[PDB]
């Protein structure tokens, strides 16, 4: 499936999720 | 979900919950990884120790929380699933009875490949479980909690479970400042990671055993995605 892992209501609304930095911040220690 | 927190609406549109049909209960999480196909682990359907040898006759899918509800038209096994030590290749493949409408709360994940497993499954790295699941070893909103990856020795110091490359583990140790696991209700349910590369979500594993829910010194143990992928294309065809 070419659109998988957008979520209608936040990535395709260029809204982030209330807890996304979280595993941002992990990923640079 | 154990010290977690509501999940956002539309936050997890690839959750499934897997549903006993009569009496109705909530037995399992599950992923929509295309329109038609479902991801689980094995022993949501098949386990001995427990009598649980669940058919398609017994078995119901819940989509969308704008909600689906289906029925399944194949349950496929994978054939090395191991029961009797350690749930070794804990997976299995359900087949909707029709493809689905797709919507706000209703779309699939992604799973990896060879170049994302090796970017995203790095000790430290945060991932992320969703479930419907019990809140202390019955929540009426979506459940999120993010743990990081454990490394691989601390993984296997912390039980006497054999365990294999086919699963990873991953949950807070001892003092790190937080904490969080699945339940009962949660297991089969999706462990995803967010890819820097193109915003996307994947599913990196399977919420497969404990011993317990959120113990000190234990970590949630997941089927590892990405290793099982050669039987998930054999089985999917397309
Ligand atoms: O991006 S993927 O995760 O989908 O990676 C592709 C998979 O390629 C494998 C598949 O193993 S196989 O089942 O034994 O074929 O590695 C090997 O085969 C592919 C494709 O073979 S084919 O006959 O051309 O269809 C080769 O990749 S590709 O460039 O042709 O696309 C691999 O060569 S290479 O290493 O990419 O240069 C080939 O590797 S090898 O020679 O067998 O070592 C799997 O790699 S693996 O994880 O190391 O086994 C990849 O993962 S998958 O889960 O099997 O899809
Ligand atoms: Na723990």
């Amino acid at each position: 499936e070419a659109d998988c892992g957008l979520r209608p209501l936040f990535e395709k609304k260029q809204v982030q999720d209330q807890t996304e930095k979280e595993l941002f911040e992990s990923y640079i220690e | 979900i154990v010290e977690g927190q509501d999940a956002e609406v539309g936050l997890s549109p690839w959750q499934v919950m897997l549903f006993r049909k009569s009496p109705q209960e909530l037995l399992c999480g599950a992923s929509l990884i295309s329109d038609r196909w479902v991801l689980t682990a094995a022993h949501c359907l098949l386990y001995p120790p427990w009598d649980k040898n669940f058919t398609v006759d017994d078995l119901l899918v819940r989509i969308g929380k704008v909600e689906k509800i289906s029925m399944l038209d194949k349950i496929y096994i994978h054939p090395r699933y191991n029961w009797k030590e350690n749930l070794d290749r804990d997976i299995a493949l359900l087949k909707l009875k029709r493809p689905i409408e797709l919507s706000d709360y209703i779309h699939p994940v992604c799973l990896p490949d060879k170049q994302t497993a090796a970017k995203l499954l790095h000790a430290g790295f945060k991932g992320r479980v969703t479930g419907w699941g019990n809140r202390r070893e019955q929540p009426s909103v979506l459940q999120v909690v993010n743990l990081p990856l454990v490394e691989r020795p601390v993984c296997k110091a912390s039980t006497r479970i054999r365990i294999t490359d086919n699963m990873f583990c991953a949950g807070y140790k001892p003092g790190e400042g937080k904490r969080g696991d699945a339940c009962e209700g949660d297991s089969g349910g999706p462990f995803v990671m967010k890819s820097p590369y193109n915003n996307r979500w994947y599913q990196m594993g399977i919420v497969s055993w404990g011993e317990g829910c959120d113990r000190d010194g234990k970590y949630g143990f997941y089927t590892h995605v990405f290793r099982l992928k050669k039987w998930i294309q054999k089985v999917i065809d397309r």
